[PDB]
């Protein structure tokens, strides 16, 4: 059964170029055409789709970047912003998008500009975001020490709400996000494995009542890390 | 910010009604002989009807019956992919 | 294309 | 899940049931609506008197004959249990007059 | 929050009241006038149990992903259950 | 994400399952729950025991008082009709007998026949059926003229009003002024007792009959008197048809300024009303449609015979004779409006499609035949002269002719000779033998269109612009005879540009013609003169299309029923 | 016996529910038996036999409610220099009647109103309420308001529940106007409002 | 290919095209893309791009067509014969590789 | 007669 092994494959595909961990982009092609070889190329069709977005990847920052700066008005997105888009009917990535989100304002100007790009120079293609796979390099430095972490834009999203007050309520806390209930008890748990945030709430559980408040002594070996 | 999104066409429908596959795949003309000469150029377009077809689909569609497949309508494009 | 598009009925 | 119908001399009683409930906790739910304290007061299953602290799983009660659709009925004596008048017969078409 | 809905024959059938109020005029018994008593004189009682039954089925069965099986309104209880669904803007 | 079905739903779907045993009993339900114990029969597919039920003029009588849910009524009588139970023809003849009985009773017995009476006649003239809604009309007629009474009398005129509609919707013209008659004699006879009757319906229903004939100018006269005629207190129903039939008959009168707001008030009342998928929305916008392909917006009216069809194909199932009617008049515009692409395939089908309803429920010889071959007929040319193959387009002139003749006999066995209708029949005849190789009568059929219609609708209309650029076209292409087409063409110039403007797109037809015979004839400066004017009118074509809707052009609440009626008397 | 279709004797029927629509409207003692039992009557009413009695029971109850709010609206006469505190019980009291009325009239509202013009009968009895005695003491009430409520800037506090019981009651009175939810209390409220805040916005 | 005029050849040719497409389409969401039917297909379209002159990827169809065959039912089976020779037919007829 | 017959049905 062949067919199931493409599933656990593009399932985990997806997860390998999708975080930027790789040996090397040309054994990726090497690895597909191969099996391209093995069972025709009905078999890895989805697959050659998984590549050939990575190599236009940098031909579309690029232009984007172009476009961005060959504009009328001068914007500056104030971030990084690295973007590359996935062919819908391909990447295995159909999660149910069930749960609502909208980012705050300082992520709001930069993701809606590249929609204004994307409409004029490709017609007809929308933008349907995954935001449980966007991570970005946020700027931690309300303690002494400006360590780095590495969030989502889930994890980010409920650290960007405490950036304003250093002790925000879960209540306005659940409400910021308008995301869904029951994965918000491991969204800020997933924190506290890394104590990015104190318990100030004396429950041991996490509730609608569990406010919190940020950790002034929190202390890293490393300054750049991976939250898991 | 490294951000991804899943970029996609914004029919409604889902499905070509002339080659009877997903939209976003290649339609059944790019699916069989150039499958492994050619797959690139397997664009979609609409109509003043807001049907959308693979462009392949459609314009072998048109070199017999000049109406709309879904519903019996006078064909006339009105956006491409490009 | 030589004559017109006919009578309304 | 369990869903039954309590009833008795009259008047009958729409409850959910876990299958992990007790007699007892139907008692309580009983008590609850119709008072009757669960010592004066015993749930019968079709001449069959339910122990206060077994599982409904022993009584017979499983979702296949407990669905909503069609609820357990089961007996409340303080038996006298009186029908539902059941409706006019229909003919069987095929019964030659 | 058990209301009891009495049909002609006398019988009294006790229901949680989220599950009479999924009903069309059961909502009109309970509105208005303020362990509630609702009296019919038109509805006998198996149809008023098959009605009570048809609570219990919808409200646990309401938005269920699953494939719902359908109600059994048997055969020769049909005609008055129907007058009733009517009656009761179930 | 599965929903449960209603108590109500699954009750229906068990009483009708449990069908045979309770056959009876179902007909003591309440009305709410007749018509959904029939849809559901008609739903599963069970069209014969549904057939066996709405053949009964005591069920049809209880069903029909199912006011809401009438859009599905409509689609599950129509589909006892495909199917072939005629439950029209056994309802008429069934509410035949029940009148023959009740025709000796009490007058109050008698109403009760006429108010069934009324809504199954109405039913039968919506449905399409106009045949079997006259049986029903006339049988309401005697029961109501046995006896003399000031609201038997009324009950009289609205009869009569009632009976001219389906006179017409089966093309029974020639009993259509007597009907008149009849009703005028009602009125009269009201009017001399001192009490009156809405004059509206009644001289309304003339506006199309006359219509139909093609008498223009009485047409005309009595849609300014029955416009006039217009209260405040009619039903929406009235006001809609009386609307919509003096916008068709100002049409005809080159009147366009006034003839637009009364069908774009009546198109805004019908869809704001009845709802926008409602038969007589349907009927309003076929008459839109026909209105904006009368005034050079044919890219608009098609659009609006298609939003006139979608309702009346979601309504009233696949064969019936007003989804005949919706397809002979999209036929037209789409052949109209892909005269210049020559793409008829659309236009042909929708063509093909009326000839296939009306052949299978009107009998072989109709007048509704004869507007439908020859539309057919129209689009069957345009393929044969555009196809390279010889001996098919040869085969498609011969069908051609075969059905313009068949047009022509009915047409001239319905009116006569001197008919603005078999007029264009002669035009369109002679349009067919210009390709068909055959001058040498051509021009004789040619001649005597011109002339029926010149006498008849006068010498400032587009039908002898047509008529007059057809026979010119004739002339210069393959007669030679260029001398005396150039006039030919200034006249249809000339009255083309006073009618429909400078951007009126029959003008290229003519154009392409009069450039070739100042070709052939060693004219050069005429030539180029008007080269630069065919290029001035291309441009000014590209320029004037807004390519705009108009569903959406016809506003909400533009003016009040009030103002369109004082504009239009005063405008006259 | 049966909730089959009947025979039903009408004008019997309608004295009894003449009884309880009167208790309804002026929000009198209702006993529950007797209103299960008046929604039994509305429904054999409305199904019966050779022709359904619909519209002849929607044609008494209007006129049942014409002549109420002409008996309120002389009672509303009477009174002089208090048509305001006892207007906001009274439309109040009517209000929950016009509840208690579509409660009650539940199978006419969705079997015959529906299906044809005519107006459900719980927003019968508010669009009456507009028609019959807003229309001709429509300005009577709001002067009373105005100089009582513009004091209120001034130092001389209103009575919050008679300038409340207002703000929404030409608001409630159009709530079937899905089309016009605020449209017709903006132009009979703040239409004089806007021009006596005016005075004294630069005053 | 027995008729004489070019539109009613090429009309032909395309309806053709558009029931091989449809029943490619249904065979292959309801086997897969390695079984026999969808091979016949392969054949069929392969044998009609060489009726419509479109000879550059009739070679195409026809050896997708016969890599399906002869992998499933062997290199000597009567369905791999028919479809070589279909190729064989291509070959020296139109395409000129002798 | 170009070719050979169908494949099969
Ligand atoms: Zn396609
Ligand atoms: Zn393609
Ligand atoms: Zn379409």
């Amino acid at each position: 059964d062949k067919d199931v092994f493409q599933k656990f494959y593009a399932r985990m595909l997806a997860k390998r170029l999708i975080h930027g961990l790789s040996m090397s982009m040309d054994s990726e092609e090497a690895m597909i055409n191969k099996l391209k070889q093995a069972c025709g190329y009905e078999f890895t069709s989805k697959l050659h789709r998984m590549y050939t977005d990575m190599s236009v990847s940098a031909d579309l920052n690029n232009k984007f970047n172009n476009f961005i700066k060959n504009q009328d008005t001068v914007i500056d997105l104030g971030i990084s912003f690295q973007i590359y888009v996935l062919q819908a009917g391909a990447w295995p990535l159909t999660q149910a998008p069930s749960s609502t989100f909208a980012i705050p304002q300082e992520l709001e100007k930069s993701v809606q500009m590249f929609e204004l790009f994307y409409s004029q120079h490709f017609s007809g293609r929308k933008l349907t975001w995954l935001h449980y796979l966007c991570t970005g390099e946020v700027k931690m430095n309300y303690l002494g020490k400006p360590y780095v972490a590495m969030v989502t834009t889930y994890q980010m999203a409920v650290l960007l709400a405490f950036n304003n007050s250093e002790t925000v309520s879960y209540k306005e806390l659940q409400d910021s996000t308008q995301m869904n209930e029951k994965e918000l008890t491991k969204t800020i748990k997933s924190l506290l494995d890394v104590k990015m945030i104190n318990h100030d709430s004396e429950k041991e559980d996490i509730d609608a009542e569990s406010s919190f408040s940020l950790n002034m002594n929190f202390s890293s070996k490393r300054t750049k890390f991976k939250i898991t | 910010w490294n951000a991804v999104a899943l970029w996609a066409w914004d029919i409604v429908v889902d499905n070509c009604a002339i080659c009877r596959n997903h939209i976003m795949d290649l339609c059944i003309e790019c699916q069989a002989n150039q499958a492994s000469a050619t797959s690139e150029e397997c664009t979609v377009a609409w109509g003043v009807c807001n049907h959308a077809f693979h462009f392949h689909c459609i314009s072998r569609w048109l070199k017999t019956r000049q109406v709309c497949p879904l519903d019996n309508r006078e064909w006339e494009f009105q956006k491409y992919g490009h | 294309l030589t004559r017109n598009k006919g009578p309304a009925a | 899940d369990v869903f039954l119908m309590i009833r008795r001399h009259k008047t009958t009683i729409f409850t959910d049931a876990k299958e992990s409930s007790t007699v007892f906790e139907l008692k309580r739910i009983v008590e609850g609506i119709l008072k009757r304290p669960p010592d004066e007061q015993r749930l019968y299953k079709d001449d069959q008197l339910l122990d206060d602290g077994k599982t409904l799983g022993e009584c017979g009660f499983t979702s296949q004959t407990a669905r909503p659709q069609a609820p357990a009925t089961v007996g409340l004596a303080f038996l006298c249990i009186e029908p539902f008048s059941s409706p006019p017969e229909l003919p069987d078409v095929m019964k030659p007059q | 929050m058990y209301v009891k809905l009495i049909s002609s024959d006398g019988h009294e059938f006790i229901v949680k009241r989220e599950h009479a109020l999924t009903s069309g005029t059961i909502k009109a018994m309970l509105s208005g006038p303020g362990t509630n008593e609702v009296n019919f004189r038109e509805i006998p009682s198996h149809v008023l149990s098959k009605v009570c039954m048809y609570f219990t089925y919808k409200v646990r069965y309401t938005n269920s992903s699953t494939e719902i099986p359908e109600f059994p309104i048997a055969p020769e209880i049909a005609l008055e259950l129907l007058m009733a669904a009517n009656f009761l803007d179930c | 994400e599965w929903i449960p079905e209603t108590l109500y739903n699954t009750a229906i779907s068990a009483v009708v399952d449990n069908y045979i045993r309770s056959r009876r009993d179902i007909r003591s339900l309440p009305e709410n729950i007749q018509f959904d114990v029939y849809y559901k029969l008609y739903q599963q597919g069970r069209l014969c025991q549904l057939g066996s039920e709405f053949c009964e003029l005591e069920v049809f009588a209880k069903v029909l008082r199912a006011l809401d849910k009438r859009h599905l009524l409509h689609h599950c009588f129509q589909a006892l009709m495909d199917h072939g139970v005629k439950v029209a023809s056994v309802l008429a003849y069934s509410f035949s007998r029940r009148c023959s009985y009740i025709a000796e009773s009490d007058a109050a017995v008698k109403e009760k026949a006429i108010q069934v009476g009324f809504v199954l006649g109405g039913f039968l003239s919506d449905a399409g059926w106009y045949s079997d809604a006259e049986k029903v009309f006339l049988s309401c007629l005697q029961l109501c003229t046995l006896h003399d009474e000031m609201l038997h009398w009324f009950r009289a005129v609205e009869c009569c009003v009632r009976l001219l509609h389906v006179r017409n919707g089966n093309c029974k013209y020639h009993l259509g002024e007597e009907t008149f008659k009849l009703a005028q004699t009602y009125m009269d006879k009201l009017s001399k007792h001192g009490q009156q009757a809405n004059k509206a319906a009644l001289y309304g229903e003339l506006c199309a009959l006359l219509f139909a004939k093609s008498h223009y100018d009485e047409a005309y006269k009595w849609c300014i008197e029955a416009m006039k005629e217009i209260t405040a207190g009619l039903p929406v129903k009235v006001v809609v048809d009386v609307l919509r039939q003096a916008s068709k008959a100002c049409v005809v009168k080159r009147e366009f300024k006034k003839a637009e707001q009364l069908i774009k008030h009546a198109v805004y009342l019908a869809r704001d009303h009845f709802g926008s998928k409602h038969p007589k929305y349907s009927d309003t916008l076929l008459d839109y449609g026909f209105y904006l392909l009368n005034v050079d917006n044919i890219c608009q009216s098609v659009a609006i015979y298609q939003a006139a069809l979608d309702i009346r194909q979601s309504v009233f199932g696949g064969k019936n004779i007003h989804v005949a009617t919706a397809h002979e008049d999209l036929a037209y515009s789409s052949y109209v409006h892909q005269y210049s692409s020559g793409k008829f395939d659309n236009a042909l089908f929708h063509a093909e499609r009326a000839i296939g309803i009306i052949t299978h429920i009107l009998p072989e010889d109709h007048l509704l035949l004869a507007s439908s071959k020859r539309v057919k007929a129209l689009i069957l040319e345009e393929i044969a002269i555009d196809c390279h193959n010889k001996e098919t387009e040869q085969r498609l002139l011969q069908e051609a002719h075969d059905l313009h003749l068949s047009s022509l006999q009915l047409a001239k066995k319905a009116f006569g000779e001197f008919n603005v209708q078999t007029a264009k029949h002669y035009g369109n005849l002679g349009r067919l033998y210009q390709s068909m190789r055959k001058f040498k009568e051509a021009e004789e059929m040619h001649i005597k269109a011109i002339q029926i219609k010149e006498q008849l609708l006068g010498q400032e209309d587009y039908e002898v612009a047509l008529s007059v650029g057809h026979l010119a076209s004739l002339y210069n292409y393959d007669m030679n005879q260029y001398e005396n087409a150039e006039k030919l063409y200034l006249r249809s110039i000339a009255i083309g540009k006073k009618l429909f403007g400078e951007g009126y797109s029959g003008l290229e037809y003519d154009y392409r013609g009069l450039i070739k015979l100042y070709n052939s004839i060693g004219n050069y400066e005429k030539v180029f003169e008007y080269h630069n004017v065919l290029s001035n009118w291309n441009r000014l074509r590209d320029r004037q299309y807004s390519v705009t809707d108009a569903l959406e052009d016809v506003s909400t609440s533009p003016q009040s029923t009030e103002e369109v009626v004082q504009s239009f008397l005063i405008s006259q | 016996t049966s909730l089959k279709p009947r025979v039903v004797d009408f004008d019997e029927t309608w004295n009894k529910l003449l009884t309880t629509i009167k208790a309804v409207v002026m929000l009198e003692y209702v006993e529950r038996a007797t209103w299960n039992d008046r929604f039994s009557d509305i429904y054999a009413l409305c199904v019966a036999y050779p022709e359904p009695l619909g519209e002849r029971l929607y044609t008494e109850t209007k006129i049942f409610l014409e002549n109420h709010v002409r008996h309120l609206h002389k009672r509303v006469l009477e009174s002089e220099e208090q048509v305001l505190v006892m207007y906001h019980r009274y439309w109040e009291e009517y209000s929950k009647g016009a509840d208690y009325m579509d409660c009650l009239y539940r199978y006419l509202n969705t079997q015959f109103i529906k299906k044809n013009p005519l107006m459900e009968i719980g927003e019968l009895a508010l669009d009456m309420w507009r028609k019959l005695m807003v229309e001709p003491l429509q300005a009577i009430l709001i002067r009373m308001l105005l100089r009582e409520i513009k004091n209120d800037r001034g130092g001389e506090d209103p009575n919050q529940k008679v300038i409340h019981g207002v703000i929404n009651s030409f608001v409630h009175v159009e709530q079937y106007k899905k089309k016009f939810p605020l449209k017709f209390y903006q132009e009979i409220f703040e239409s004089p409002f806007l021009t006596e805040t005016g005075e004294y916005y630069k005053q």
